């Protein structure tokens, strides 16, 4: 029968690792680097696009930074299509929670949910896991500003600064070196871009190879605003910080 | 017994010159017993306003449902829903409960952000669209509102002329209905400002 | 290679080796035949007497479908029974809806499509039987033979099992020597002979002859087993021809 | 739940010394309209059983097909289908009884009253009733619907208890049945003159008589 | 090498089970041809009855799908009959749901979409058949549409299928290069059948008797297959000129 | 409705009025109640128009698919398909259908399927609301093996009376003749049949 | 019959590759060249009608498909796979969008829906990925003109201009030189015909080329999708 | 509602009034009841307005998908079947009463479809509460093979009969003329009633209404 052709995606190796999770992480290690940095007055999400031609329409393009609700965004590293499946599930969970309790979903609860979905693919069903790692940038009125990551295993953790995708080893050392707890958004913007500028496999870091976003409470009357940066704005912030 | 007239209340909407107005009373009751005088029946999803009369549990449920749907719409489309599009969404959503309907009388109001055209619409409980330019009425004093609107209304009113028209239409209709009144709200909606006014009316 | 390990896999030839392996089980079985006559059909089969302990005339191989169709098969006997059970369900549903008893060509395709379905998936095994069947319908007599692949055709005579080549040669002589046709009682006698001649390929053990027939004149278009005097008359005719 | 539309009236029957007799008129009524005058309501099964059916005719036709199908099915892989493993009256009855009670229990009954008359392997007379409720009973005389009220009283005067069955000849029994069919024709508004009668004897086998008529009709006292 | 056993991609981007199903197509060793007239579509196919014990009337690879649609199959008979039964069912369902007779191309596309599913889903094997559908469509006129195990389908001016398809194809190509029209400019179907048979004789280099051919003809509002005697009449007319 | 099918020497003729009412309103006065399920197997429809239309379409489908596989179906087979639908869905249907057809073997055949879902094979059949009024007339005037002209006159006279007395019936008398010769449609207007 | 293939046939290899997606992309590479170019007042999509036989009527085989009145699609790779994506794209544009909102979906969202279907064939039990890459051109009121590519993985990217299949590497280089942000639709059609001539071996005319545009409304609106006729292509080939 | 259709020489003329009622009250005096099915097929709607609207839209949508797959214009019989089979399945609970008219490859066809799933194929039909008023006009004046402007007048006259004599019907007269060469969607064809002129201005002057509080938010 069919047993002959079954890869068995949900088994342990003799060492006690999940083959497909490990190989999915290997996939994600080749994806464009995404960085999240949490400041006292906001969060920065920066991410590097990949391959890019001069003919790619950048202003209508979204491969890295996605919006889950008005308070929570994600940076993606891995299969974009796999991410979009999970993103739309998350977007629904947030609205189910809003409908039930008449309050916006707390960031951790959303993150756990998605992470639990990812976990399920590693323990049952016989399907391949999602080849995606998320950085979640969000705000709620319990914990304030929060950064999390999840990976194909379904494990998630909280961070002050973090990278996913390519060159995370190098990126995490550079962040660990220059990050400080009293840091502000404008400084974190600069740190994020400087880290990508050194870890990039491209010759130089330009506006057309970047997606960029900030979650600031820095708004009138203490309300959270998500800013997905336009191509021209990423170009301006690259000149301001002195990279180009 | 009749679900559309347990809780009571009304909504009316009108068009003017480069503006729309939508208004509602504030009553919620259990038939004869008045319970709340802070039960607003007008909601908004971006720049599109939705009034809903009828069974209050369904009014609440539908508001929550259209908030849900319009939020996902905005995330996917990367723009706020327009009145024309929303009207169709309401109709769809009502008709998918054709044989177990929401006991409601919805009313859409808003200005199309691109064309600038003032828009209103109304529905029966199963989603048939009343698509009239002049005015839309709904609730336990709908007959009363139809009469008031037909005699008071005229086209192309300026925002503060239209306010006086819709307010007098609501107030005088509500005062001839046992299950409407207990306060009232009037939204005057323009292309980039919305004025919300609470009206002084008799509290019986 | 590996193309023969799984059913419904095309080899590089364009063949389904599992079906061809089912044919080997069919070729391993006892001899069964079918003869189309003037107004009907005759079926006969070789039943190997493995032991003296077998009760004579009790282990019946030929099966009836509806009241007008006879089925006989060579190979894996249970697979044949399974196919006949399905046939009976098909014939029953046909009669329930359309009132008339199932026509033989209609019935042939019902078995055909079902057997062919067991070559479409790796989760099932092909049928280990070639099935000779037929009867009398409104358009007269029909004889069919159905292979593990789902292939079937109409026949003047049919033969399958270990003695098929021997039988086929004898059937071909009858087709040549009787263009105007063979009578039902003649076909019973000839069937007996052909099973007796085809027994030379299974000559180690002795055997038991079993014959059935549908004929418009001799059985009113209903399937009946050849019994008693008519069976003995056919055995005597067969025994005379080998000597 | 339905309602019966085209209907058949009384089926009547009795035991006698060697076998059983059963009879039923050839009418399919459509309410008060005497719609179909050529309806056979005695349906033989093999050469040892006759199933007489009253009530809804569409449901009778369904049961007719079930019995026809039962014969086909019993023949399958059965070398003794015309001998020791042929269908018995008791088997045919029990099947029908099972069906009738199953159908009432799903609230979707076959809207009939049935009498299975036959002779068993060992020569025993079989006569048993079943209806739309699955209710079953046996008696030396059995009759459905209207015949229960008028035929049984007459037939019971011939065979009043079990001990009268050996004393009753086939002639006496057939006369009684035909007499009863006359009485029913005078008095049942939904009956007809034309009927069928079936004798199942342990010696002479199944005799099926068609196109019989009620005769010797007393009307002369009307003129006064 | 399990990429050759089920319908998944090989490293070259190839589905070997689809390719091997195409080879099963020629296992019968039969050549078919289809051409269009003005008022008709004619399909002819080789008939080979190797066994004398066979009833030759039951040996057929032409199928009457609906009254308007005919289908000839190149491939083994069990898969041919699988395909035939389904096409019949689909054509009947179509007429019930949509109230008009299923067009030839709409059936071809439908059967092609089903064939595609077997190339993408692993548990189903492709059928080892090429299906040539013919009709006189009430909108498009004389129609020839062909389906294969890949799930490909396309309309034809004329076509040929089988082991010696390339010979027949080039013969037909050369004729339409001369005439400079998409059809056989002929009033009667009887003469279009004569054309079809003649051009198969020339291409294959073999003479035919009445029992070596099998013919199907589509006209407006009916498709029908010719008897042995109808073909014999057709062969007499060819010989006499 | 007034409908009938009558066997005769050369085959069978179906006949029907053309009136369809919604209460007292005549919604359609030119209704075609004789519907084709196969070349030479037709039916007369009475009862719910929605039900008899839905059934006749399903039967047409079944017989089309029968024909694709097993060749021309018998009139008995058509009647069996009608019955199967009417009997199994008796609780949700109001259909009284007469099935009529011409084989060459069996010649003309008429099957009636009343409300129950029972089948009755008859030399002729009458049905519909207007049929009550002509049981007397039809029983007295029907003979077997009539000629085509006699059978047309028998149906014309019968339905003429059915129409006269039944308000639910009326309009034109349509007929469909089924013989070896083919299928002939006849129509007869009020000015013709009323003066009979 | 049990569909026992409830497990993924596309899995991660030790290197992190998804074999079946890569192999599907190899199938796309072997397919015939198709391209898309975006102008200021329109979009053009084009491909070669590679006729399998001269007896075949290549007009019946449409490589360029209308998905909605304002959205068109072309492909490179396996035709039968494309056909069933076009069917589902057309259907999803009604079920999940038009029957809800009373209007057709914008280009990007229809693209996203197609991408989803393709992704699911990359992860669901018992299926191979689709062996096609799509180029979807379209217009909608709030986004204007747009051009998207969709790959077997489910990944999609918006393009100013691009090409896929056989001679895509050479074609993309050709387009990079010629493209600017001030092209009119006629200029883009001209460039599309030049670019496509490089990858075509044999006959190059209106009968062997399929070319459609998303442009002005052709007379509630008119449809912006328009397939150019065999004559309309040949006219522009004289000014080539 | 008064909806009607006739078959004329070159094609089909459909007609409808424009009054939408909730009980005894008029909600819309100029509503559209002639619905689009396909470019060559339209559908007049009566009965439960929501059922009419969503049944025509669903079949229109499915026919659009059907027509994209086949590449040819859809037929009226297929529109008729799809409406019929759906309405039948729902046993009259979808209260759609349609006049379906269009022009095929096989010529012009006109149907009446009823909520329970019956359809009549006819040269002229009327539906809605004003069907008897409209049908009287057709029985009085219809003849087969009319010219275009004559058929337009007859339908317009039949809808008018409904407008005036039936209380459920009113407002303007919409027509839809369908032939092989054109589709003319005439809305409104006629305005048989002028809107009643008001003699006084009852609009209140600014500051007349009593306000408690106010809030302004920009967008
Ligand atoms: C005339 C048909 S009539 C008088 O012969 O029944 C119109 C037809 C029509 C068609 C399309 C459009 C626009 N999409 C408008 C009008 N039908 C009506 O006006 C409906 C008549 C009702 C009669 C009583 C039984 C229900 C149907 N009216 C409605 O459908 C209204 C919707 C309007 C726009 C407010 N709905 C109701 O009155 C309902 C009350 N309760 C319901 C569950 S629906
Ligand atoms: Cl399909
Ligand atoms: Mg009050
Ligand atoms: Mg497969
Ligand atoms: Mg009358």
């Amino acid at each position: 029968g069919s047993r002959r052709y079954d890869s068995r995606t949900t088994i342990f190796s003799p060492e006690g690792r999940l083959y497909q999770v490990e190989y999915a992480l290997e996939s994600i290690s080749h994806a464009g680097t995404a960085i999240g940095i949490m400041a006292s007055d906001g969060i920065v999400l920066a991410a590097e696009r990949k391959v890019t031609s001069t003919l790619l329409e950048q202003d209508t393009s979204t491969e890295k930074l996605y919006k889950l609700n008005d308070k929570i965004a994600v940076a993606v590293a891995g299969l974009t299509a796999d991410a979009e499946i999970l993103i739309n599930t998350a977007r629904i969970h947030a609205q189910n929670y809003l409908k039930t309790y008449n309050e916006d979903i707390p960031v951790e609860i959303l993150v756990r949910r998605l992470s639990d979905i990812k976990q399920g693919y590693t323990q049952h069903g016989g399907l391949r896991p999602f080849g995606v790692s998320f950085i979640y940038a969000g705000y709620d009125d319990r914990y304030g500003y929060q950064l999390y990551t999840s990976n194909p295993s379904g494990n998630y953790t909280g961070w002050k600064a973090i990278s996913v995708g390519a060159n995370t080893s190098a990126a995490q050392t550079l962040l660990q070196m220059d990050y400080k707890d009293d840091m502000k958004v404008d400084d974190a913007i600069e740190l994020a871009l400087k880290t990508l500028s050194k870890t990039t496999d491209s010759s130089a870091l330009t506006y057309d190879r970047l997606e960029f976003a900030t979650i600031r409470k820095g708004a009138n009357d203490g309300e959270v605003y998500q800013k997905i940066f336009k191509p021209q704005e990423i170009k301006d912030i690259l000149v301001k910080t002195g990279i180009t | 017994s009749d679900p559309s007239s347990i809780n009571g209340g009304i909504v009316v909407a009108m068009t003017g010159k480069d503006c729309v107005a939508i208004a509602c009373d504030l009553r919620l009751g259990s038939q004869s017993l008045g319970v709340s005088n802070k039960f607003e029946k007008i909601f908004h999803y971006g720049h599109v306003f939705l009034g809903i009369t009828g069974l209050a549990t369904d009014v609440t449920t539908l508001n929550e449902m259209f908030r849900y749907k319009t939020n996902l719409y905005k995330l996917k489309e990367e723009r706020a829903i327009e009145p024309e599009t929303f009207t169709q969404l309401v109709s769809s959503s009502l008709y998918e409960r054709r044989f177990g309907p929401y006991f409601v009388g919805p009313v859409v109001a808003g200005i199309n952000s691109k064309s600038g055209k003032p828009f209103i619409a109304g529905f029966d409980l199963i989603g048939c669209i009343d698509e009239a330019k002049d005015f839309i009425v709904s609730g336990t004093a709908s007959d009363q509102l139809f009469g008031m609107c037909e005699s008071l209304y005229e086209p192309n009113l300026e925002p503060e002329d239209l306010f006086e028209t819709i307010s007098q239409a609501l107030l005088n209709a509500a005062d001839r209905d046992a299950l409407s009144g207990w306060g009232a709200v009037v939204y005057i909606i323009k292309k980039d400002e919305v004025v919300k006014r609470y009206l002084k009316m008799r509290q019986d | 290679t590996g193309y023969d390990l799984s059913n419904s896999v095309f080899s590089p030839d364009g063949r389904n080796f599992q079906v061809e392996y089912a044919v080997k089980a069919v070729e391993n079985g006892t001899t069964s035949i079918g003869i189309k006559c003037n107004d009907g059909v005759v079926f006969a089969v070789e039943k190997l007497i493995t032991s003296k302990l077998l009760v004579p005339q009790k282990n019946v191989k030929i099966q009836v479908v509806d009241r007008h169709i006879g089925c006989v098969y060579s190979g894996l006997i249970p697979d044949g029974r399974h196919l006949v059970n399905r046939g009976r369900e098909e014939a029953a549903s046909f009669k329930k809806l359309y009132k008339t008893p199932i026509p033989i060509p209609a019935f042939a395709d019902r078995l055909g499509q079902y057997v062919q379905a067991h070559t479409l998936y790796n989760s099932v095994r092909p049928f280990g039987v070639s099935t000779i069947f037929g009867g009398v319908d409104k358009n007269g007599a029909h004889l069919y033979m159905l292979e593990p692949s789902g292939s079937y055709w109409g026949y003047k005579g049919a033969a399958t099992g270990k003695g098929r080549q021997s039988a086929k040669a004898e059937l071909e002589k009858l087709v040549d020597h009787h263009p105007e046709g063979l009578s039902a009682r003649e076909a019973v006698k000839q069937a007996a002979k052909i099973i007796y001649l085809a027994h030379e390929d299974n000559k180690e053990k002795d055997f038991e002859l079993e014959i059935s027939w549908c004929s418009l004149s001799e059985t009113n278009g209903l399937h009946k087993f050849v019994k008693g005097d008519l069976l003995q008359e056919a055995i005597d005719f067969a025994q005379k021809e080998i000597n | 739940t339905q309602q019966p539309i085209v209907t058949g009236t009384s089926v009547i029957s009795m035991k006698y010394d060697n076998g059983v007799i059963i009879a039923a008129d050839n009418l399919g009524s459509y309410g008060s309209l005497l719609r179909f005058n050529g309806v056979e309501r005695l349906i033989p099964v093999g050469d040892n059983t006759v199933v007489g059916i009253s009530g809804d005719i569409s449901d009778m036709q369904h049961i007719e097909r079930l019995l026809k199908d039962l014969v086909t099915e019993n023949a399958y892989d059965n070398p003794l289908a015309d001998a020791e493993e042929a269908l018995e009256p008791s088997y045919i009855f029990e099947y029908l009884a099972t069906v009738m009670y199953q159908r009432r229990s799903k609230m979707n009954p076959l809207w009939n009253a049935i009498i299975v008359a036959g002779v068993q392997s060992n020569g025993d007379q079989f006569l048993r009733y079943v209806n739309l409720l699955g209710v079953t009973y046996s008696s030396p005389t059995l009759a459905t619907g209207f015949g229960a009220h008028m035929a049984n009283p007459l037939l019971r005067k011939v065979v009043d208890r079990e001990s009268d069955i050996p004393k009753t000849t086939v002639q006496v029994a057939e006369e009684a049945i035909v007499n009863a069919m006359r009485v029913l024709y005078y008095r049942d508004a939904r009956s007809s003159r034309n009927f069928s009668l079936a004798i199942i004897d342990k010696n002479t086998g199944l005799t099926f008589k068609k196109n019989l008529q009620v005769e010797n009709m007393k009307w002369d006292f009307a003129k006064d | 090498g399990y990429d050759r056993h089920i319908t998944i991609f090989s490293p070259e981007g190839r589905l070997y089970q689809v390719e091997y199903a195409f080879k099963a197509t020629n296992q019968t060793n039969i050549n078919s041809l289809a051409v269009r007239g003005k008022d008709c579509t004619v399909v002819i196919s080789q008939k080979k009855v190797p066994d004398k014990l066979l009833d030759p009337t039951t040996v057929s690879y032409i199928f009457c799908i609906s009254r308007t649609i005919g289908m000839v199959v190149n491939g083994p008979i069990p898969d041919a009959r699988n395909a035939a039964l389904r096409a019949k069912a689909e054509a009947a369902e179509f007429r019930y749901k949509y109230g008009y007779d299923m067009p030839c191309d709409v059936l071809a596309k439908r059967m092609a979409n089903l064939s595609q599913i077997y190339t993408q889903r692993a548990y189903m094997r492709p059928l080892g058949v090429i299906l040539t559908f013919v009709s006189v469509d009430e909108e498009l006129g004389p129609s020839i549409y062909k389906t294969d195990p890949a799930g490909y389908y396309v309309g034809y001016k004329a076509t040929a299928t089988g082991p010696k398809q390339q010979e027949i194809t080039t013969n037909l190509e050369n004729h339409f290069k001369k005439s400079k029209i998409d059809h056989i400019n002929e009033e009667s179907w009887e003469k279009v059948v004569e054309f079809a048979i003649t051009h198969m004789i020339d291409a294959l280099g073999t003479e035919f008797s009445k029992n070596d051919l099998e013919v199907g003809v589509a006209t407006k509002d009916k498709f029908f297959t010719l008897s042995a005697e109808n073909i014999e009449e057709r062969l007499v007319a060819i010989a006499e000129q | 409705t007034s409908i009938m099918a009558v066997t005769f020497k050369d085959g069978v003729i179906l006949g029907a009025d053309s009136r369809t009412t919604t209460g007292a309103y005549i919604a359609n006065r030119v209704t075609d109640k004789l519907t084709r399920v196969h070349d030479k197997i037709w039916c007369c429809r009475s009862g719910s128009a929605a039900d008899t239309q839905a059934i006749a379409d399903i039967v047409q489908y079944h017989l089309e698919l029968y024909t694709s596989q097993y060749g021309t179906p018998s009139t008995e087979t058509a009647a069996s398909v009608f019955k199967e639908l009417c009997y199994e869905n008796k609780d949700n249907l109001t259909a009284g259908i007469i099935v009529a057809g011409y084989d060459d073997k069996n010649k003309g055949e008429v099957y009636t399927i009343p409300l129950g879902g029972s089948v009755h094979k008859l030399p002729y059949a009458i049905a519909g609301s207007g049929s009550t009024f002509i049981y007397g007339y039809c029983d007295k005037n029907f003979r077997e093996n009539m000629s085509k002209e006699e059978t047309v006159d028998f149906i014309k006279h019968s339905l003429s009376q059915a129409i006269k007395w039944d308000g639910s019936s009326g309009g034109v008398i349509r007929m469909v003749v089924l013989t070896a010769a083919g299928v002939e449609r006849l129509i007869f207007y009020p000015d013709e049949y009323e003066q009979l | 019959m049990t569909d026992r293939y409830s497990f993924s046939l596309t899995t991660f290899s030790p290197s992190g590759k998804l074999g079946q997606i890569d192999y599907a992309l190899t199938a796309v590479k072997q397919g015939v060249t198709s391209l898309g170019i975006k102008a200021t007042n329109g979009v053009v999509i084009a491909t070669e009608k590679k006729s399998s036989s001269p007896l075949a009527m290549s007009e019946t085989l449409s490589k360029v498909s209308l998905l909605t009145p304002d959205i068109g699609a072309v492909y490179s790779g396996m035709g039968p796979d494309y056909r069933v994506l076009v069917d589902k794209s057309r259907k999803v544009a009604h079920t999940s969008y038009k029957r809800i909102y009373g209007e057709y979906p914008p280009t990007k969202l229809l693209v996203s829906e197609v991408a989803k279907i393709m992704q699911e064939a990359t992860q669901s039990g018992g299926v191979r990925p689709f062996g096609v890459s799509l180029l979807i051109a379209g217009h909608d009121e709030f986004n204007g003109f747009s051009l998207y590519q969709v790959d077997p993985s489910g990944s999609y990217f918006p393009w100013k201009a691009t090409a896929i299949g056989k001679g895509s590497v050479a074609a993309k280089t050709f387009l990079e030189k010629r493209w600017n942000d001030e092209l009119e639709l006629e200029d883009a059609i001209h460039i599309a015909l030049l670019t496509l001539k490089e990858s075509v071996e044999g006959e190059f005319n209106g009968d062997t080329i399929e070319l459609a545009i998303i442009g002005d409304e052709n007379p509630d609106k008119g449809p912006r999708f328009r397939k150019l006729t065999s004559q309309e292509i040949n006219d522009r080939l004289e000014a080539l | 509602t008064t909806i009607a259709g006739v078959v004329y020489k070159d094609g089909i003329v459909l007609g409808a009034d424009t009054r939408a009622t909730e009980g005894m009250v008029v909600a819309d005096k100029n509503c559209s009841k002639i619905h689009f099915i396909s470019p060559n097929i339209y559908c007049c709607g009566a009965g439960t307005a929501a059922d009419t609207d969503m049944t025509t839209q669903l079949i229109s949508s499915n026919l659009e998908l059907h027509s994209l797959s086949t590449g040819r214009l859809p037929r009226v019989v297929t529109a008729n079947r799809m409406l019929k089979q759906m309405l039948f399945r729902y046993q009259g609970y979808i209260g759609a009463a349609l006049v379906l008219g269009g022009v095929d490859v096989t010529g012009p066809h006109l149907y009446s479809i009823y909520p329970h799933g019956s359809t009549d194929k006819l040269p002229y039909v009327t539906m809605g509460s004003g069907s008897l008023a409209a049908m009287a006009v057709f029985e009085d004046k219809f003849r087969p093979d009319m010219e275009e402007e004559e058929a337009k007048n007859l339908v317009s006259e039949a809808i008018a009969a409904g407008i005036f004599n039936d209380l459920g019907s009113g407002g303007n007269i919409d027509l839809c003329v369908i032939s092989k060469n054109k589709l003319d969607f005439l809305r409104p064809y006629t305005v048989p009633n002028k809107k009643g002129t008001r003699l006084g201005r009852y609009r209140c002057e600014k500051g007349t209404t009593a306000v408690l509080t106010e809030k302004i938010t920009p967008l």
